[PDB]
DNA sequence: GCTGCTGAGTCACTGT
DNA sequence: CACAGTGACTCAGCAG
């Protein structure tokens, strides 16, 4: 019996393999079983934290650029509402100064 | 009394094994100094000392895992809220621009 | 009894 | 050589 053969099979199919085994065969072969269950889990729980790992990095990326674009392109934006408001209130006291 | 302590002293080993796995390095190596180790005693010792150091490592290894994703989900909760505040910005910037275009033309 | 999960210990590596 | 880090496998032990 190989190894995902023997993972596969369901705790009633694997009492239908027990021809010839004696008592103890039957025991070592469940553990074998369950540690062949067990590898796997791990390797599932593994699994299941990197790609939550990669794709809380993935968010991270994606918003950080989002951040620093917004805050660039603010930036640019206020100087040159800067500049236009400095534009209209110079022109607004030279109105001051009209007979 | 664990089974490293056991196996020391089994094998006739002087040293507490919290000394042999703790010790600098430095230190390590005057506890190990005037002795007469056969090769047996030499591998254990370095076997409880290797065990007993990576076995701190795979901790702080976990530990700074599970540490990583706090750190992670922390970050995404302040970029959410700069990236909020930026857009507030953006948009008092945006509704005093269109007033200024709006009062001339 | 089994199933999934998970905290640890260990091994076989690689990295500084 | 030393120490340090890490994926994979293992077992133990708890919950279901």
């Amino acid at each position: 019996l190989t190894d995902e053969e023997l993972v596969t099979m369901s705790v009633r199919e694997l009492n239908q393999h027990l021809r010839g085994l004696s008592k103890e065969e039957i025991v070592q072969l469940k553990q074998r079983r369950r540690t062949l269950k067990n590898r796997g889990y791990a390797a599932s729980c593994r699994v299941k934290r990197v790609t939550q790992k990669e794709e809380l990095e993935k968010q991270k990326a994606e918003l950080q650029q989002e951040v620093e674009k917004l805050a660039s392109e603010n930036a640019s934006m206020k100087l040159e509402l800067d500049a236009l408001r400095s534009k209209y209130e110079a022109l607004q006291t030279f109105a001051r100064t009209v007979a | 009394l664990t089974r490293d302590e056991l196996r020391a002293k089994a094998l006739h080993i002087p040293f507490p094994v919290e000394k042999i796995i703790n010790l600098p390095v430095v230190d390590f190596n005057e506890m190990m100094s005037k002795e007469q180790f056969n090769e047996a005693q030499l591998a254990l010792i370095r076997d409880i000392r290797r065990r007993g150091k990576n076995k701190v490592y795979a901790q702080n290894c976990r530990k700074r895992k599970l540490e990583n994703i706090v750190e992670l989900e922390q970050d995404l909760d302040h970029l959410k809220d700069e990236k909020e505040k930026l857009l507030k910005e953006k948009g008092e910037n945006d509704k005093s621009l269109h007033l200024l275009k709006k009062q001339l033309s």
